[PDB]
C-alpha cells in the first residue's frame, strides 16, 4: 500500500507538503510517482507525472519530487482553489497501479 | 496480417503489425572482479600457467588504457538515433565514474552478487558482481604459485585457468576493439543468466517482462555496453538494456514500386518515396525511415523511438487517395521505367514494363500466367514464384488477407509536368498536373 | 603576395634579450607550421625552432632549448621568437619560413616560403 | 638468462633536456622491467617499475614505456640531481639480470 | 621508515670466512623477501639471490649457487650472506635490498652497501 | 582488360570482364549430431569435464530457443536482393522443418555421412551428417562419466572434449547471435571438405564446378545459412550455396567524374549517375547498382541476378552518343565543381578545376606533369601517382589496353538550362539546352 | 570547444577541434614463421597433438590458396578513400612478392627479430619476424613427435601446442575470411608490442610519435593488412599503418536542422546539405563528406585525406550571412516540415514546428521550458534533456563556449520559388526569390 | 651532421653533382631530402622537395635523387645563374631539422 497523511492544512500563501510513502515493491522498485487532484464532485486531474513534470495548465506553484521510497508534493502559495483531495499514484510490482490513500488539503 | 494493394500508386500497405518501441534505457553495472592477478608472477620459466597468467595480466594492463570518450529522412533519423543512444549511456557512465559512486557500488556488492543502487545523479542502476575468476585466483592459483615457481605438475590448474579467464579476455577484446563502447551485448558482457535476471528486475509491467523474456535475443540486440574503467582489479562496465515503454500499438509498412504509363510512348513513371515503417505512438503517427531502425518478430516490429520522425495524422491520406489529398505525399517521377519486384510480406508487387517478360509460376505447374505490362500485385497464394526475364523470385508463403484498393493509377490519369520531368523526392503535385 | 616579413633584429649585448617578429600575409597563416632558421654570416643555415599550426607543439635546436621561446598569434598572423641569454655565437641572420610536409613517405617538413630575414648582432 | 642490453652506455645533457635511455631484452619479458638510478656512492634507487609505473615519491619528470623486448626510459626535463647511473632490471624469470647500466653526466 | 642498515666494511685474506649482515627495521620482517645484490667496483649490479624469511626458502643466481649462502636470524630481523672461501675476485660492495612485493619484484628499500675486500 | 576513356562525358568504360551471376540456390542440410549429452551429468564438484559438459548442454538448451523470424536504384536493388535470398532460403526450411522430412533426412543419413534427398516439396537437397561429437560422447565420454563422478584424472578427455565440441559451440554462437540466419557461411557451419563435396555434388556443368572449386572463397561468401532447429539432440541447419547459372557473358563497369566548363566564367558541371557494373545476361543488359553485390576476382565479376535491374539495350548509347542519343542517360548537373580522382581499373580519371593544383608523378622521377584543368585521363602507364593539392593517390599498376574515345565534352558544347540549374539524377536533356 | 549557433540557417558550427589527417602509409612486413610443421606427421591414432597438428598443417595448406587479387559527395568520397587505400597497399605488396625481395627480407631477419629494409622499389619497409611457433615446433614438438606415434603421455606438450599455434590459426582465419585483405589490424596480425615498436620506428616527428603512442587504438583502426603469401613455411603479410602527416590544423563540424517558416500557413523549409567535417589542410579548406571518414578523440578528429574534397576558401561564407554570400551554399528545400532534434557536441538544435510538443527538462526539476515553435538552440547548460512529443533526448554534458550568431532565418525572409518548390541539394538561390 | 662537399665547379653546360651524405639517424632513417638554393644576399629558395619533386618555377635542368643514406642534386646544363650556395636539408630523428654544410657552386 502507498500511504499519505489523512489531511494537511495551512493559511493562504503557506507552503504545505504532502508525502506519499511507498515501499520497495513500488516507489522503491524504481517506478515513478504521479499526483492527481480531485476537487469535490469531479474526476481527478493530473497534477504531476514522472515525479516532477507538470502538465500544461497546472500552476507553476505546484512542485513535487521523488526520493528513496518516498515522494512529496509541495503546494507553494497555498490558495482557495487547492481545497481538494490529492492522490499520489505509482505502480506496484505485485498490485500494479496503486493510488495512495489520498490527502485532503484544507486552506 | 493484412495487406492492401493500393492500385492508385502501385504500393502496398501491410497492416496488423503490433509495435514494440524503445523509449528509455535500463542500466546494469557489472563489476567483473579480475582478482589478485597482479600479485602473482610466474618466474621459473615457460609454463602453461605463466602463459595464461601473462595473458590475463597483460590484458588487464591493456584495458586500463582503453577508454570511451568518458529532405532525405533516412540519413537524418539514423544519425540522431545513434547519437542519442551514446549520449544517454555516456551521461550515466559519467556519474558512475565518480569514486564515491564506484565505492558505493562495490560496497553493496560485498556480500551479495546483485545489488540495486541509486546513483548520486538519481539513476537507479542495477549492479552485478562477477567473481568466478577472483574466486579461482584467490583460492586455487594463489595457493599453487609457490614462491614464483609455477611450472607445477598439476596441468588441471593450467587448463582450469584458461577456462575461467576466458570471459575476462573476451570482455577485454570487445571493449578494446570498440574503444570502450560495444555495438551490442555479447554473451561475454552479459551472460544469458544475467540478462534474464536483469530483465526480471526492470521497473516495468509484467506484459513487457514476459514479452522481453521471450524476445531476449532482441533485448540483447538493441542494448549496448560502455566501459566505465578498471578500478583496483575489478573492471567496471555497464550495459544499457532497452525499455519498451510503448507496445501493442498499430504499425504498418508501406512498400512501393514504379508506376508508369506510356503517354504517347513516353513512360511517365512515378514512385512513392515515403516507403518504410510507420507506427502510431501515443496518438501520433511516427515514421521510421532508416532500415536499421525496425525489425520484425511475427506481428511485433521492434523499432527505436529515437529514430522516429513524427508525421502528420493526415499523412495516411497518401494511402487512401494520394491523387487528391492536399497533404504533400512524397514521390519521385521521371522517364525511365524500372522493372522490378518488390517483395511485400504477403505477396509481391511486380513492376513490368516494355522490355522485360514477366511471368508467375508454381513448382507444381510451372508458368501459371504471363503478367500484363504495368504494375501487378501477386498474392503469395496466386503463385510460388515471379520471374523478370531470367531472374526468379521466390514468394513468401505466409497466411494473411490480401486486399485490392482499386483505382486508375496516377501516372495514367494525370499529365506529367513538361519541365522538369525528372524530379526526386518531391510533393506529388510538382510531378503531375 | 605570399610574404613573410621579419622585424626586431638589431644589436644586443651578450646576455641581453631580443624578440624577433615575423608578420605573415597573403596566406591562411593558421593552416601552416612556421619555423625560424638562421645563418651565421657566411656559414650554412641552422634550423632554430618550429611551432605547429595551432601552437600545440614547439621544437628547438639544442642551441635554442631553454634560451629561446617560439610563439605565434594566429589572429595577428604574426610569429614571434623570444630570445634570451644571447651568446656572441648567436649573431646571425634569422629567417622565418613557412613549413610544409607531404606525409606520403615520411614526415620531413620543408620550407616553401621564406622571409628575407632579420639581422641579429650580438656584440659589445 | 635474459640478457639486458642497455644503450647508450653514457649520456651528457643540459638541464631541461629530454634525455632518453633504452633497454632491450634477449627475449619477451612482457612488461616486467624496472629502472633504477644510482647516484655516485649511493645504493641504487628504484624510479620505475613494471616498465611504466612511477614509484611513490619519484618526481613526475621521470617516465618510461614499452613492452615485449624494447623498453625506454625518459627524463622529460633533466635536473642537476638526475646525474647518475641508470640500470634496467628484468624480473620475468630468475635470475633477475640487471642491464649494463648507463651513466648520465 | 623501513631502513636496512648493514654490517659495515670488512677486510679478509682469501679463504677466510665472512658473513655480512642486514638488520632490517621498520616493517614486519617475515612478510618480505630479502635480496642480495653485488656491485663490483664501478661495474654493473649482479643479483646474487634472495631469501624468504617466512621460511628461509632461498633462490640463487646460477653464478653463485653453492658459493654464497643466504640466511636469516628471524629472531632479530637480520639477514646474512656468507662465504666459505673468499676468492680475491670477490671484492665488491654488497647491498641487501627488500623485494617490494611477491608479484611486482622490484627492490624498494636498499641497504647502505657493505664493502668487502679480499687480498693477500 | 580494355578501357575506353569517354572523353565527352569524363567517364571510363572498362570492358573484358566475364560474368559469373548467381541465379539460384543449392541447399545442403547438415545434421550436426550433438549426441547423448543430455544423459550425462557431472555432480561431484567443479571439474574440467563438467565445465565443458555444462557449456555443451547449456548451449544446446539455448539453441532450442533460437529460430528465424519466419530513381535512386541502389536503395531499391540491394533491398530486393536481400529479401529474395532470405525468402528463397526460408521457403525450403519450411519444407525441411516438417517432421515427415527431418525423419527422412535423418534416416537416409543412418549408414552414410552424405545423402541426396528429395523433399516432398520437390527440392533435391543434399544432406550431410556431422558425427564427430556424437562419436566422442558415445564411445568416450559416456564411458568415463561413471555414476555422475567426473572429477576424473584422465585429463586427456577434458582437453579432448573441449576440442570436439568447439564446432558445435561456434555454430550455436553464430546462429544465436544472428537469430537463426547467418550472413555468410563460416568454417563452423561448413568446413572446407564439406564445401568441396557440396560443390562437387551440385547439378551443374563441369565449367562451373572447376570455376567454383577454384573460387570457393566466393562461393562461401555468396551463400548463407538458416537454422532449421534442434531435433532430439541433432541440430539441423542448412547452407544455401549459390548456383552460377550465367557465366562467361560480357560485363563492363562505368566510372565517371564531374565534367565541368566555365561557360561565362561561372562553371557548369554534369556527373554521370549510371555508374557501376553492367552485364549482358541472356541477351539483356542488366545493371547492378549495389556496391555490395558485384565483386571481381581477376576478369570474373561475381554478381547476384536478384540485385540486377534490366536496362534497355539502347542504354549503351550513353557510352557513344551521350550528347546525341535519345535514350534518357541519367546525369546530375549543377554549379559547384568537385575536383577529385576516380580510380578506374587501368587508370585514373582526374577532375581538376579552378582551385586545386593537380600533378602526376613517378617514384623514379617525381613530378612528370602538371595536369591541365578540366577532366584528364591518366593511364597507369603515364604515372605511378596522381596528386590533388597535398593529397596523393597511388595508381593501379595493372597491365591492360587504354583507349580514348574523343569528343568535345557535353558541358563545354551545350548551354546550361538557366533554371533550375542544379538537378539531381535527371535525364541529360533536362540539364542542357 | 566553441559552438556558434547560426540562427539564420538553423545550423551550428562547432569549432576548435584540432586535426589529425592520414596522408601516407608506413609498411611493416611481418614474417610469421609457421615452422617445420609439414615434416611432422601423427600416424598412430587419434591424439591431442595430432588434432592441433592437423589443424596447423591444414590451415597452412589452406592459406597457400588464399590470396588477394595482387552532387552527393558522400558516396564519392568513401568510394575514393577505400580504392586509394587498397591500391596503395597492393602496389607495395607487388614489390614484396618478388622472390628476390622476400629472400632479402628473410635474410636480414636471420639474426634479429626486427629489421629495417629498403625494397628495390624504394619503399623503406620495416620487417619483423614472429617466431615463437617455429621455436616450439623445432625444439619441442619435433623431438616429441618422434617416430610418429605422437600420442605421447605428455599432455603439457599438447596443451602447449594449442597455445602457440593459436595466433597462426587466427591470422589464417582473418586473411581467409577477408580474401587476403583484412579491414583492420587485429591483435593477431600485430600485437600491442609490435604496434608500439612499429610506431616508434616510423620516420616521423616526435609529436606524431607521442600522439600515435597515446592514440594507438586509432592507429590500429585506421591501418589494414595484406597477405603477401606463404614462402617456404613462413606466412608473410604486411600491415599498413597510417602516417598522420597533417596534424594540429583547425577543424570544425557543421550541423543543421530544417529551418522552416510558414507563409499563409504553407510551410517553406530549407536544410543545409553542406553538413559534416571540415578542416584546413595546408592552406586549403577540405571537406570530409562521408561519416566513416572522420572520428573524434577529445579535440582531435582523425580524418583521412583521401576522403577529403577540397572546397573553396569562400565556402565558410555559408557560415556567416549565407543569405547574401555569392558562393553556392548547398541546401535542400521543400514543403514538408520535419520536426527533429540534432545533437551537437555542446548542445542540441531542436527543430519544432506545427504539431509536435517540444519541451526541455532537467533531471532535478522536470520541465524547465516549453520550446517555442521554430528552430531553437539548446545549450547543454540550459537543460539536461529535450523531448519531441513522447521522445526524450539526453544532452551531452560537455563544457564549452556556446555562441549565437543572430539573424532572421532565410526561409522567414525570402519567398520560396513557386515551382519547383521542393528541390534536393541545390544552390540556395534556386530555392528562394 | 648531414654533409656536403665544400664547393664544386664546372664550365657552362657541364653537369655538376652535389652530394648530401647523411646517416642512419636522418636520410638513412627514411626521412626524405630537400634542397635549397641561396643566391648571395637573399633568403634560400626551395629547389627540390621529397628527394626529387621540383616546385613550379624551377628550371627543369635541376634534378635530384635519394639513394641509401645519401642524396644528390645534378645541375645539368650548368649556367651563370647557378653561381649560388646549395643546401640540402632533411630531418634527424634526434636533432630534428638538419641542413647540410652547404655547397657553393662556381660556374
Ligand atoms: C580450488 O580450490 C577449492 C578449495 O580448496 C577446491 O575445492 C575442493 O575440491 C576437492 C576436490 O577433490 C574437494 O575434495 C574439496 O572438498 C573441495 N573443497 C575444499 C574446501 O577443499 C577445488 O577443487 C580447487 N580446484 C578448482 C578447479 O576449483
Ligand atoms: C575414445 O575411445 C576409443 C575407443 O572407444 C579409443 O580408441 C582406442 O584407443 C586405444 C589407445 O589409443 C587403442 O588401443 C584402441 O585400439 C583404440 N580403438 C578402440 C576401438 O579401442 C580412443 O583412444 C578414445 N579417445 C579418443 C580421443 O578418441
Ligand atoms: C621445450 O623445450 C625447451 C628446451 O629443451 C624446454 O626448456 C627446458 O625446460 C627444462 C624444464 O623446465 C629446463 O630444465 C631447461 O633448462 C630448459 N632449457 C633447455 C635448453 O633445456 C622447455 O621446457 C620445453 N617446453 C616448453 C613448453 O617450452
Ligand atoms: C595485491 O596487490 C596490491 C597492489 O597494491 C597490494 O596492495 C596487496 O597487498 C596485494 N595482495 C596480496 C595478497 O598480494
Ligand atoms: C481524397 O481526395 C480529396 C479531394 O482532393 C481530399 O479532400 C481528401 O482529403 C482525400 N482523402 C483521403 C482519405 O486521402
Ligand atoms: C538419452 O536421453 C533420452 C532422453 O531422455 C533417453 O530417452 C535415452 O534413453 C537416453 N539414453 C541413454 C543411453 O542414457
Ligand atoms: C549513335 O547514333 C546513331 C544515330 O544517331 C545510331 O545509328 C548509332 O547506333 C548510335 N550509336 C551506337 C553505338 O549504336
Ligand atoms: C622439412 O620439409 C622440407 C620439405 O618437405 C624438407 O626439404 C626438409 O628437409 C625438411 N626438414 C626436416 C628437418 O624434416
Ligand atoms: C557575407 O556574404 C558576403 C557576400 O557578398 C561576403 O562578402 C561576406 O564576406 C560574407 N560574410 C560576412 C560576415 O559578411
Amino acid at each position: 500500500v502507498v500511504t499519505q497523511p489523512p489531511s494537511v492544512s495551512g493559511a493562504p500563501g503557506q507552503r504545505v507538503t504532502i508525502s506519499c510513502t511507498g515501499s520497495s515493491s513500488n516507489i522503491g522498485a524504481g517506478y515513478d510517482v504521479h499526483w492527481y487532484q480531485q476537487l469535490p464532485g469531479t474526476a481527478p486531474k493530473l497534477l504531476i507525472y514522472d515525479n516532477n513534470n507538470r502538465p500544461s495548465g497546472v500552476p507553476d506553484r505546484f512542485s513535487a519530487s521523488k526520493s528513496g521510497t518516498s515522494a512529496s508534493l509541495a503546494i507553494t502559495g497555498l490558495q482557495a482553489e487547492d481545497e481538494a483531495d490529492y492522490y499520489c499514484q505509482s505502480y506496484d510490482r505485485s498490485l500494479s497501479g496503486v493510488f495512495g490513500t489520498g490527502t485532503k488539503v484544507t486552506v | 496480417l493484412k495487406e492492401s494493394y493500393l492500385e492508385e500508386s502501385c504500393s502496398t500497405i501491410t497492416e496488423g503489425y503490433l509495435s514494440v518501441l524503445r523509449t528509455g534505457w535500463y542500466t546494469n553495472v557489472f563489476t567483473l572482479e579480475v582478482g589478485d592477478v597482479e600479485n602473482l608472477t610466474c618466474a621459473d620459466g615457460p609454463s602453461l600457467i605463466k602463459t595464461e597468467l601473462d595473458l590475463t595480466k597483460s590484458a588487464l594492463r591493456e584495458l586500463r588504457t582503453v577508454s570511451a570518450d568518458q529532405f532525405v529522412l533516412g540519413a537524418i533519423a539514423c544519425g540522431v538515433a545513434t547519437a542519442a543512444a551514446v549520449t544517454a549511456g555516456v551521461a550515466i557512465a559519467k556519474c558512475i565514474r565518480l569514486e564515491s559512486e564506484v565505492t558505493a557500488i562495490k560496497n553493496c556488492l560485498k556480500k551479495t552478487n546483485e545489488c540495486v543502487s541509486t546513483l548520486g545523479c538519481g539513476v537507479r542502476v542495477l549492479a552485478t558482481a562477477v567473481r568466478e575468476l577472483k574466486d579461482f585466483v584467490s583460492k586455487n592459483l594463489t595457493r599453487a604459485i609457490n614462491k614464483n615457481k609455477c611450472d607445477i605438475p598439476d596441468l588441471k590448474m593450467a587448463v582450469s585457468f584458461s577456462q575461467f579467464n576466458r570471459r575476462f579476455l573476451n570482455v577485454v577484446r570487445q571493449f578494446s576493439d570498440n574503444a570502450g563502447i560495444t555495438p551490442a551485448i555479447s554473451k561475454d558482457l552479459m551472460t544469458d543468466a544475467e540478462l534474464a535476471r536483469a530483465i526480471s528486475n526492470m521497473p516495468t509491467s509484467a506484459g513487457q517482462i514476459k514479452l522481453m523474456l521471450e524476445n531476449r535475443a532482441m533485448v540483447r540486440r538493441k542494448g549496448f555496453g560502455i566501459l566505465i574503467g578498471v578500478y583496483g582489479s575489478s573492471v567496471i562496465y555497464m550495459v544499457q538494456l532497452p525499455i519498451f515503454g510503448v507496445i501493442d500499438t498499430p504499425c504498418w509498412i508501406v512498400k512501393a514500386a514504379p508506376s508508369c504509363s506510356e503517354k504517347k510512348g513516353n513512360y511517365a513513371c512515378l514512385l512513392r518515396e515515403d516507403q518504410g515503417w510507420y507506427c502510431q505512438n501515443a496518438g501520433s503517427t511516427v515514421y521510421y525511415p532508416c532500415e536499421k531502425d525496425c525489425e520484425t518478430r511475427g506481428d511485433h516490429v521492434f523499432c527505436d523511438t529515437a529514430a522516429g520522425i513524427n508525421v502528420a495524422e493526415q499523412s495516411k491520406e497518401c494511402n487512401i487517395n494520394i491523387s487528391t489529398t492536399n497533404y504533400p505525399c512524397k514521390v519521385s517521377c521521371g522517364r525511365h521505367p524500372i522493372s522490378m519486384v518488390a517483395l511485400s510480406p504477403l505477396g509481391a508487387l511486380v513492376a513490368c514494363y516494355k522490355g522485360v517478360s514477366c511471368s508467375i509460376g508454381s513448382n507444381r505447374v510451372g508458368i501459371i500466367k504471363q503478367l500484363n505490362k504495368g504494375c501487378s500485385y501477386i498474392t503469395n497464394q496466386d503463385a510460388d514464384t515471379v520471374t523478370i526475364d531470367n531472374t526468379v523470385y521466390q514468394l513468401s508463403k505466409v497466411e494473411g488477407e490480401q486486399h485490392v484498393i482499386k483505382g486508375r493509377p496516377v501516372s495514367s490519369s494525370f499529365d506529367p509536368v513538361k519541365f522538369p520531368q525528372d524530379q526526386f523526392n518531391v510533393a506529388l503535385d510538382q510531378c503531375f498536373e | 603576395e605570399v610574404q613573410l616579413v621579419e622585424s626586431g633584429g638589431g644589436l644586443v649585448k651578450p646576455g641581453g634579450s631580443l624578440r624577433l617578429s615575423c608578420a605573415a600575409s597573403g596566406f591562411t597563416f593558421s593552416s601552416y607550421s612556421m619555423n625560424w632558421v638562421r645563418q651565421a654570416p657566411g656559414k650554412g643555415l641552422e634550423w632554430v625552432s618550429s611551432i605547429s599550426a595551432s601552437s600545440s607543439y614547439s621544437d628547438y635546436a639544442d642551441s635554442a632549448k631553454g634560451r629561446f621561446t617560439i610563439s605565434r598569434d594566429n589572429a595577428k598572423t604574426s610569429l614571434f621568437l623570444q630570445m634570451n641569454s644571447l651568446r656572441a655565437e648567436d649573431t646571425a641572420i634569422y629567417f622565418c619560413a613557412r613549413a610544409r610536409a607531404t606525409g606520403y613517405s615520411s614526415i620531413t617538413p620543408y620550407f616553401d616560403i621564406w622571409g628575407q630575414g632579420t639581422l641579429v648582432t650580438v656584440s659589445s | 638468462d635474459i640478457q639486458m642490453t642497455q644503450s647508450p652506455s653514457s649520456l651528457s645533457a643540459s638541464v631541461g633536456d629530454r634525455v632518453t635511455i633504452t633497454c632491450q631484452a634477449s627475449q619477451g619479458i612482457n612488461y616486467y622491467l624496472n629502472w633504477y638510478q644510482q647516484k655516485p656512492g649511493k645504493a641504487p634507487k628504484v624510479l620505475i617499475y613494471d616498465a611504466s609505473d612511477l614509484e611513490t615519491g619519484v618526481p613526475s619528470r621521470f617516465s618510461g614505456g614499452g613492452s615485449g623486448t624494447h623498453f625506454t626510459f625518459t627524463i622529460s626535463s633533466l635536473q642537476t640531481e638526475d646525474i647518475g647511473t641508470y640500470y634496467c632490471q628484468q624480473y620475468d624469470n630468475l635470475p633477475f639480470t640487471f642491464g649494463q647500466g648507463t651513466r648520465l653526466e | 621508515e623501513v631502513q636496512l642498515v648493514q654490517s659495515g666494511a670488512e677486510v679478509k685474506k682469501p679463504g677466510e670466512s665472512l658473513r655480512i649482515s642486514c638488520k632490517s627495521s621498520g616493517y614486519t620482517f617475515t612478510t618480505y623477501w630479502i635480496t642480495w645484490v653485488r656491485q663490483m667496483p664501478g661495474k654493473g649490479l649482479e643479483w646474487m639471490g634472495r631469501i624468504d624469511p617466512s621460511d628461509s626458502y632461498t633462490d640463487y643466481s646460477p653464478s653463485f649457487k653453492g658459493h654464497v649462502t643466504i640466511s636469516v636470524d628471524k629472531s632479530i630481523n637480520t639477514a646474512y650472506l656468507q662465504w666459505g672461501s673468499l676468492k680475491s675476485s670477490d671484492t665488491a660492495i654488497f647491498y641487501c635490498a627488500r623485494q617490494a612485493s611477491s608479484g611486482k619484484i622490484y627492490f624498494d628499500y636498499w641497504g647502505q652497501g657493505t664493502l668487502v675486500t679480499v687480498s693477500s
